[PDB]
């Protein structure tokens, strides 16, 4: 209300409105789901269009060989910090010759996000991101929030209608993770998770985009006739 | 963190009063009144040592200042804003004059340098200006003994007696029925202290009143022999005892 | 090296042999010491191999932006002063080329001369490189400006066959090219080996070389 | 954050007027006026101080008229700090052209320095401008003798004769009824002495409350000299031209 | 007052929102993506009738393979026309090739979100930028001061977007070709205009691999307007 | 250093600083641009207000920015200098690095720039000016008159007016000026621009400003009698 | 005084044939008269079909390397995933080296790989961005030894039709990569004959449309 | 570059200057022009290493000709010399000093006289009635101090100027291909095309 003209302004209750509403735009995102075994990790995104005459927006970035991220809200945040997260495991693999650990991956993001939102002049970053890697400790899926929040889980969803997504995961949450050594059943249960979420539109071949990583499999993403197959 | 305040906070208001500048004076209109009157062979500056508590030794705190051997200040308004405007005469003295000229500057150039700081903070970004008005007794070798007010806005007029500060209006008048021209430094002393019993209103001696003088060279005061052409400071601060001296021939 | 270029009726010609050395030893013989900026805009090569190479693709690519935001192709004249003017920053601190802008432009065909050291200089006639004192014997005897093409790119080849033959340092291929207001028009890479005996036999010169 | 605390001095209004030069001309409207007047033979400058007191020592005052150079002198009204300020950065100007040309600098180059410096400060920094209105009266050989103003906006103008200050539409008329093209120095002390006498807020004019200048060519021979007038010189030309 | 960079309670920018509406009052621009070329055509549309009209640069050249139309505040796209210039012949420097058309238009919004309190505002410009490549063929992009860009098979920007968008809708197909999607062009120009569309208020221009980027005749552009008239009363 | 976003977008999409500029360029005196077949004159107004002024030492209102161009403008006159300094900077800047004089339509691109990066600065305010820039392209015969605005959007015109009551000498020059036939001479051009003029400014004494350029650096300004003679001719047909 | 360059020896060799190019190069890296290692790798494989070999001053070809393929990565990323032509990867390299013009990186260079027509390439390095195409080079310490025999047995220099004497040359016959490989063993062969700093082990990458093959073959370790 | 001289008359500044370029072994040119006017009455000539010398006087070229635009008058040669000195003062120690030494021939229209000022790279001016840089200087010096009158005409002082050429033709070492002569009086700057 009189709190909410800058992100270095407490309200009475302790709240960040800027933040709040930075929040708010991934809400009006599209969905996009993440989930994973302990061999893979995959993202599923609905990618969204203009109208008829445009193309679909991508959803999916790949940040290294072993490790992606998945955008929900403002696009031109994701790609900066996407961006960021490309030069954070390239400094690792030029100077320790190691591959970016995705926990400590999200403890960078955090870190960057939250200097946005306790000085004056910035704003905070206006996208969550979903991203999924394999490391040495095997597979990961991580939500990010530009609040800074990043939180380590076994699957998830964010943007519009996730909620759906979410809770459809919570119920197979026994099952999916037991998939080992199945690639094509594991992003049958994202694309049924997603689906979830769908009200309206259906999934077509320009619509859905997939991407996974695990034990002996680079981070690959698949548009077009590539994820037919899946639908 | 930054200086983010770029901008000024003194600005011109639809009638054209500089606002911020009006309130300074306002604040130097409370303060604590304070005078000076120039005689033929001497200047005198004078002032109320307003004490805060009695437990405090009044002595401690200066409200007179030596700013050259031959140039000394006295304030009304804001004591911490004198305080430090002192520090930098002081230093503005050396830097861009003696440290060129080997020479300690005149007095209305001295207080041409203090004007340009008091006007800077009059216009520079994130600064509020000085809450005070000064008065500046001097001498030097080509214009003599010399008295100038400098206010909060950076101007700076010379005068041949004047007042500043809470009884201005009164003293400035007590002044003009007793000043003229063929005046002794001793009758300006006298005029001094007649002048600023009128404002005071409680214990009226040397431990309450600050009195200092621009005179003769005081060689007593140099501090050391031998060289002919230097023969002590002109400024010489009044003790206790010589003011009481001289409140009983009052 | 060995570079030439000349002004004359019919446009200019441009001329340059190939090798590149590394003290004694020859590193390459199959150097384009012949830069196409433009269509209409030549720059040849001599000296430090990397920095002509460099600082004229560098220029090329200035000479392309001044045509899209004038809506009009650089002047061989300004070509030369904003390469003179980008080397001069670096003056004294171990820059080694010396070029010249060839082209056709408003004022009809223009050749500079520019180097490291500063020089800046508009002529008809111009040779660079260690075996440029060799090539100037020819030119300046045979140079007129009422020369065909034909005779003109004889001229040019020839005049470095002088050089490639008496320089150590100069040889391999000769690299030719005319330009005309219609823009350049590349004239072949002729070897020198071949070249030599083919002119020695047709001309009747380089008698004191037995073949 | 500090953006609430701005200001913003360098902004127009919906009309298309800049807020704090039109807030600075009115604070120069309370200033004590000064009169330019520029003749065949020379320039005269003429100033009236403000509210005085018998205290003040005038002969060692200065608050109107400042030497720039030896060719070029100014009248201020507005904050006499303010001007000082300037002062000294065109007296710089004027050394900086003389040790680079070797010549003295011409008037009108002097002049839109300053300007310069004016509109800088209208346009960009988010500082208040100048409170000050310059005339500017100085001689070189391009143009001869010149008189010019400025004013917080940094526009300047060149006149025969102008005032700044308080009451400057009185003045000016004043001033365009009396002056002539084929006028002298001697006229012009005289026209603005009595322009002052009419248009003045004080009760009369005497020598105390004036600050008073020449540029003459009357200097020996070929060259100009500057006449910033004493008191008793001033008490003499009221005198003189029949005031007191 | 209120940051340049702040966020409304819906989770949008306002300063680029208001951008947005900037652009909605500027003159139309349209573009159309065939597989024999991209066609790109604007509304000149001059204050006064002595305004010389070939003066008006509303479509103008980044590359030999890319070309741009703008609409909204055109001074503003002066800096962003000089940027991916800049940007396309240096990739040619590093790389001695062509830049690819999406990658050019990335480098352009990219800048888009460089504000703050960088230049003090967004851009209130929106382009369309047409180009070719050999990777993905012929290709027309909507580049936004919000920092996104589409893909579009036709698009139209400007005042008489919506109604223009609706049009293109109908009309596009995959086999359309040049020569139909130039009449197109006009067509919908002349229906969105205020004034009557002839050869001297409105422009036309594509891009082919062939020949490059060609700003088209005014005399060129007359014939193609009396082929339309002709064709229209055709039926 | 002050980052203060001054020129930003209002609710409605427009930036009101910019518009307010405008506002400053219409309470100018008015500017007018025509362009004959072998010329182009730049007419000036000069406000009556102002008497006892010298006008040997007063800023002229046309300032030459090379030998072959000039620059006139309406609005705010301190702002004008900047500009005017910028652009004759450049044009020795353009003849040092690329050793030709800057063509009319460069020179106003350049200014025309100059005034949009003060549209979207931190800090800056945008010129209450627009200009009208006039001259000759080196060896070339055409005559080029230009416009520009705070905005930053500039182009070209076969006549034009900027400044105070610029609305009425515009509606002027639309019914007078003929494209198919433009002045054909000097005198013409002039008296075009004359006639344009008295529309608006009051008394034709030394009120106006008339500055002539022609083909390869051949500017001169008109004097008081010269144009004198204009206003005579004008008036006397008129009385018919 | 602190002397920043070193010189670490070694030789390498590309060869580009019709449909395939070679990079060789000896294993072997020494300072002075000493042996560091009798096999440490010079020649990589960069990724898109392009390899590479930089070395004299073994630190500075180390992060040469490493610094073009990280060019590559994100040429990738800032491309689509776009391949990079090895006439492009050329003009990258160039201006790797030319920032580096006022404190050079020590090296020879070269890549190989194939072009956009599918025919074998080999570009070559001077220390500051120099680059040429060629079909035969050699590049290290015994380059001066090598390129004689490939201007001879690659580009039959010197070499005419019997019977003519003189007047008709050796047509130039295309080479297999079996006759290419001999050339290449035969030469770094005779290096290590003549050469101290030449020997231990031979390494060979060979680029073809199917990708990049590796053999190595040992050499003399006096 | 090699020689420069110059010679102020009566009514006019006579400035000659040698037409070779030379890089290494090697004329690369015979006709080259070492002057650049710096506004309709005032010339300047220059000597020195290549690059500096052209950039140098285009560089205060471009600054006299942008204050004679921006006040509308052209500066008086003593004013330019003044400029130019102090530009060269400021440079002798700068990180990288121009090596130029320059004469600058101008006559001044207020006045009414030719005037010729010598300033070397230093900073180092001198006002003459005939001056010369480098090596010029030691053998046509002689000749001037006999023949030379300030009351010469421009068709004396070129005949002097030429005994001074025949001079250097024969006693220098150096071939300098002949000077360009450029005459500078109240009707502007002329070349001299036969000589
Ligand atoms: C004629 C042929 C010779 O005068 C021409 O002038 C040609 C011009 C062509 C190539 C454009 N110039 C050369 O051949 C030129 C001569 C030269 C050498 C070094 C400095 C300046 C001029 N040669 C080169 O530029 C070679 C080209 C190579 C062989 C492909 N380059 C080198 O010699 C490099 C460059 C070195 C360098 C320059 C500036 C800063 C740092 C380094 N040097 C090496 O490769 C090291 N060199 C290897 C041989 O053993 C000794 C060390
Ligand atoms: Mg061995």
């Amino acid at each position: 209300n009189n709190y909410d003209g800058d992100t270095v302004t407490f309200s009475p209750t302790g709240r960040l409105f800027q933040v709040e509403y930075a929040l708010e735009a991934i809400k009006q995102g599209s969905v996009t789901v993440g989930l994973r075994s302990n061999t893979h990790a995959v993202l599923v995104a609905l990618k969204r269009n203009a109208d008829e005459l445009s193309s679909y927006q991508k959803k999916i970035i790949k940040c290294d060989e072993h490790m992606g991220l998945s955008l929900a809200g403002l696009a031109p945040d994701a790609r900066v910090l996407s961006n960021y997260l490309r030069q954070q495991c390239n400094y690792s693999s030029l100077v320790f010759n190691r591959k970016l650990a995705v926990e400590r991956a999200g403890h960078l993001l955090c870190d960057k996000a939250q200097k946005n939102t306790q000085s004056y002049g910035g704003r905070p970053y206006g996208v969550g991101l979903l991203i999924i890697g394999y490391d040495k400790s095997g597979a990961h899926l991580l939500e990010f929030q530009p609040s800074g929040n990043v939180t380590e889980l076994y699957g998830t969803a964010i943007g519009a209608r996730s909620q759906g997504a979410k809770t459809y995961l919570e119920r197979t949450l026994d099952t999916f993770i037991k998939i080992d050594g199945n690639p094509d059943e594991l992003i049958k249960a994202g694309v049924e998770a997603i689906s979830q979420s769908l009200r309206d539109e259906s999934l077509t071949v320009d619509n859905l985009s997939i991407a996974i990583v695990g034990k002996d499999t680079p981070f690959t993403i698949y548009d077009g006739e590539a994820v037919a197959k899946y639908i | 963190m930054t200086d983010r305040y770029s901008f000024s906070l003194t600005t011109f208001s639809p009638s054209g009063k500089l606002g911020q500048i009006d309130y300074a004076l306002t604040a130097v209109k409370q303060g604590v009144t304070s005078l000076g009157i120039k005689a033929t062979n001497g200047v005198v500056i004078a002032t109320e040592k307003k004490s805060s508590s009695p437990l405090a030794m009044s002595e401690t705190l200066s409200k007179v200042s030596l700013l050259t051997p031959d140039i000394g200040a006295v304030y009304s308004g804001m004591g911490p804003d004198y305080r430090v405007l002192v520090d930098k005469s002081r230093k503005v003295a050396h830097t861009s004059y003696k440290r060129i000229y080997g020479e300690y500057p005149p007095t209305k150039l001295l207080v041409s340098e203090v004007a340009k700081i008091m006007q800077e903070a009059t216009q520079s970004g994130g600064v509020r200006p000085f809450g005070v008005s000064l008065l500046i007794a001097g001498h030097d070798e080509f214009n003599g003994f010399s008295l100038y007010q400098v206010d909060p806005s950076g101007s700076y007029f010379p005068w041949k007696a004047t007042a500043i500060g809470k009884g201005s209006v009164a003293a400035k008048t007590f002044l003009e029925k007793r000043w003229n021209d063929e005046l002794e430094l001793e009758d300006a002393i006298h005029i001094a202290l007649l002048t600023l019993k009128e404002s005071v209103e409680g214990e009226f001696n040397g431990d309450t009143i600050e009195l200092a003088i621009i005179g003769d060279e005081n060689p007593d005061l140099l501090g050391y022999t031998g060289i002919p052409t230097d023969k002590g400071p002109r400024f010489r601060k009044l003790t206790s005892q010589e003011i009481n001296d001289r409140l009983e021939a009052l | 090296t060995t570079t030439l270029a000349f002004k004359f009726r019919h446009g200019v010609i441009v001329a340059a042999d190939s090798r590149a050395t590394a003290g004694a030893y020859i590193a390459s013989q199959t150097v384009k010491k012949v830069i196409e900026i433009n269509p209409y805009l030549l720059g040849t090569m001599a000296g430090g191999a990397a920095d002509c190479s460099f600082w004229e693709r560098l220029l090329a690519r200035q000479c392309r932006i001044y045509e899209l935001r004038n809506k009009e192709r650089i002047s061989v004249a300004a070509a030369s002063k904003l390469l003179a003017n980008m080397v001069y920053q670096y003056k004294g601190m171990g820059l080694s080329m010396g070029t010249m802008i060839c082209g056709w432009d408003k004022r009809g065909p223009g050749l500079y001369y520019v180097d490291s050291e500063g020089n800046r200089i508009s002529g008809a006639t111009f040779s660079v490189g260690s075996g440029s004192v060799y090539a100037y014997g020819v030119l300046d005897s045979n140079y007129k400006w009422d020369l065909s093409v034909e005779d003109a790119l004889y001229l040019g080849k020839r005049s470095i066959l002088a050089a490639a033959h008496r320089d150590a340092y100069s040889g391999g291929s000769v690299n030719l090219y005319h330009v005309t207001e219609d823009g350049w028009i590349y004239h072949g890479n002729h070897d020198v080996g071949e070249l030599f005996w083919k002119v020695k036999e047709e001309e009747g010169s380089f008698n004191n070389v037995i073949g | 954050g500090s953006r609430r605390y701005d200001s913003r001095t360098t902004i127009f209004s919906p009309e298309g007027r800049l807020y704090q030069v039109e807030y600075a001309l009115e604070s120069i409207s309370h200033a004590g006026t000064a009169i330019g007047i520029m003749a065949s033979d020379g320039i005269v400058l003429a100033a009236e101080r403000k509210v005085t007191s018998t205290l003040l020592e005038q002969d060692t005052s200065t608050e109107k008229l400042y030497k720039l150079n030896d060719k070029i002198a100014v009248a201020v009204a507005g904050l006499t700090a303010d001007a000082e300020i300037l002062i000294n950065t065109a007296r710089i100007h004027a050394q900086n052209y003389l040790k680079t040309y070797n010549e003295d600098i011409p008037v009108e180059i002097l002049v839109r320095r300053l300007s310069d410096i004016k509109q800088g400060y209208t346009q960009h920094g988010g500082l208040r401008p100048f409170g000050v209105s310059f005339i500017y009266a100085g001689y070189d050989d391009r143009y001869g003798y010149q008189l010019y103003t400025s004013n917080p906006s940094g526009n300047y103008t060149g006149w025969k004769a102008i005032s700044v200050g308080a009451n400057t539409s009185a003045a000016q008329t004043l001033l365009q009824m009396d002056y002539k093209d084929d006028m002298k120095v001697d006229d012009a002390i005289e026209l603005a002495l009595k322009t002052l006498s009419k248009t003045t807020d004080s009760s009369a004019l005497t020598y105390d409350r004036l600050e008073f200048a020449t540029i003459r060519k009357g200097a020996n021979d070929g060259e100009v000299y500057q006449k910033i007038f004493k008191p008793q010189e001033i008490k003499d030309i009221l005198v003189k031209t029949g005031i007191t | 007052d209120r940051g340049v960079s702040t966020f409304s309670p819906e989770g949008r920018l306002f300063q680029v929102e208001y951008s947005l509406e900037a652009i909605k009052l500027g003159s139309t621009a349209i573009g159309i993506a065939t597989k024999e070329g991209v066609v790109l055509g604007v509304e000149k549309r001059a204050t006064s009738p002595l305004l010389e009209s070939d003066s008006i640069e509303k479509i103008v050249e980044i590359d030999r393979h890319i070309g741009c139309a703008m609409s909204g505040l055109t001074a503003d796209a002066r800096s962003m026309i000089e940027h991916a210039r800049t940007a396309a012949v240096t990739h040619n420097l590093y790389y001695d090739e062509d830049i690819n058309v999406e990658s050019l238009t990335q480098s352009v919004c990219d800048l888009a979100l460089r504000f703050g309190e960088l230049m003090s505002r967004p851009f209130g410009v929106a382009l369309l930028i047409a180009g070719h490549d050999a990777d993905d063929g012929y290709q027309l992009f909507h580049a936004e001061p919000s920092g996104t860009f589409y893909r579009y098979n036709a698009k139209a920007i400007g005042s008489g977007s919506e109604g223009a968008q609706a049009e293109l809708l109908n009309e596009w197909h995959s086999s359309l070709t040049l020569k139909e999607a130039e009449l197109l062009v006009l067509k919908i120009l002349k229906q969105v205009m205020e004034e009557k569309l002839d050869e001297n208020n409105a422009q036309l221009s594509c891009i082919t691999k062939q020949d490059g980027f060609k700003i088209y005749d005014n005399e060129k552009t007359a014939e193609l307007i009396k082929e339309l008239k002709e064709k229209e009363a055709a039926e | 250093g002050y980052d203060r976003a001054l020129s930003i977008f209002s609710p409605d999409g427009h930036i009101f600083q910019v518009e307010y500029a405008l506002e400053a360029v219409k309470r100018g005196t008015c500017a007018v641009g025509v362009k004959g077949k072998n010329c182009v004159v730049l007419g000036c107004e000069r406000r009556s207000t102002l008497k006892l002024q010298d006008t040997r030492i007063t800023p002229s209102k046309v300032s030459k920015i090379d030998s072959h161009v000039v620059l006139s403008f309406s609005g705010l006159n301190a702002d004008s200098r900047i500009l005017i300094e910028k652009a004759r900077v450049e044009a020795q800047s353009h003849r040092l690095t690329l050793e030709d004089p800057v063509t009319v339509e460069y020179l106003t691109r350049y200014v025309a720039g100059v005034q949009q990066r003060y549209t979207q600065s931190g800090g800056v305010r945008p010129f209450g000016v627009s200009t009208l820039i006039a001259g000759f392209d080196p060896r070339d015969d055409e005559p080029k008159l230009y416009q520009t605005e705070p905005s930053g959007i500039y182009s070209s015109w076969s006549a034009q007016t900027i400044g105070r009551n610029s609305k009425t000498v515009r509606e002027f020059l639309e019914k007078n000026y003929d494209r198919k036939e433009p002045p054909a001479t000097v005198e013409e051009c002039v008296k075009l621009t004359v006639r344009s003029l008295l529309e608006v400014v009051q008394t034709g004494a030394k009120n106006i400003e008339i500055t002539v350029v022609k083909p390869d650096s051949d500017i001169v300004a008109l004097s008081s009698e010269e144009i004198n003679q204009y206003v005579t001719q004008i008036e006397q047909e008129k009385q018919e | 005084q602190f002397n920043p360059y070193g010189d670490n020896g070694g030789t390498i060799l590309g060869i580009a044939g019709e449909d395939f190019a070679v990079l060789a190069g000896d294993t072997r890296n020494i300072t002075d008269y000493s042996i560091n290692s009798r096999y440490e790798p010079k020649v990589f494989d960069c990724g898109d079909n392009i390899v590479m070999s930089a070395n004299g001053f073994a630190a500075d070809g180390d992060a040469l390397v490493k610094r073009f393929k990280n060019s590559v990565k994100w040429y990738h990323f800032d491309h689509n995933d776009k391949k990079l032509s090895i006439n492009s990867a050329a003009r990258n390299i160039q201006h790797l080296l030319y920032s580096r013009r006022f404190f050079p990186y020590y090296v020879y260079n070269i890549i190989a790989g194939l072009d956009e027509d599918g025919k074998g390439a080999v570009y070559s390095f001077d220390p500051v961005g120099s680059y040429q195409r060629e079909q035969c080079r050699a590049g290290g310490a015994a380059a001066s030894l090598i390129m004689p025999f490939l201007d001879n047995q690659v580009n039959f220099k010197n070499q005419y039709e019997p019977g003519t004497n003189g007047k008709v040359k050796k047509p130039l016959k295309y080479l297999s990569v079996e006759e290419v490989i001999k050339l290449v063993r035969d030469s770094f062969t005779s290096a290590t004959e003549r050469h101290i700093q030449v020997g231990d082990g031979l390494e060979i990458l060979i680029v073809t449309k199917d990708g990049v093959r590796k053999e190595f073959y040992e050499l003399k370790r006096d | 570059m090699d020689i420069i001289l110059g010679i102020r008359v009566q009514d006019s500044v006579i400035l000659a200057s040698s037409k070779a370029v030379t890089r290494g072994i090697s004329v690369l040119k015979d006709s080259d022009d070492k002057t650049r006017q710096l506004s309709p009455h005032t010339l300047m000539s220059f000597a020195g290493e290549a690059g500096d010398t052209v950039q140098f006087a285009e560089y205060i070229q471009a600054n006299i000709q942008l204050y004679s635009i921006r006040e509308d008058y052209e500066l008086s040669p003593q004013a330019v010399s003044s400029f130019v000195r102090q530009e060269l003062a400021k440079s002798i120690r700068s990180r990288r000093p121009y090596q130029v030494n320059v004469l600058i021939g101008g006559y001044d229209k207020k006045k009414n006289k030719p005037e010729l000022y010598q300033i070397d790279y230093l900073g180092t001016k001198v006002e003459l009635p005939y001056g010369a840089h480098g090596y010029s200087g030691f053998y046509t010096f002689s000749l001037l101090d006999h023949h030379y009158r300030p009351d010469m005409t421009t068709e004396e002082g070129l005949d002097l100027l030429k005994l001074c050429v025949q001079e250097l033709e024969k006693r220098m070492p150096m071939d300098f291909k002949g000077v360009i002569v450029k005459i500078v009086d109240k009707d502007g700057i002329r070349q001299v095309d036969d000589f």
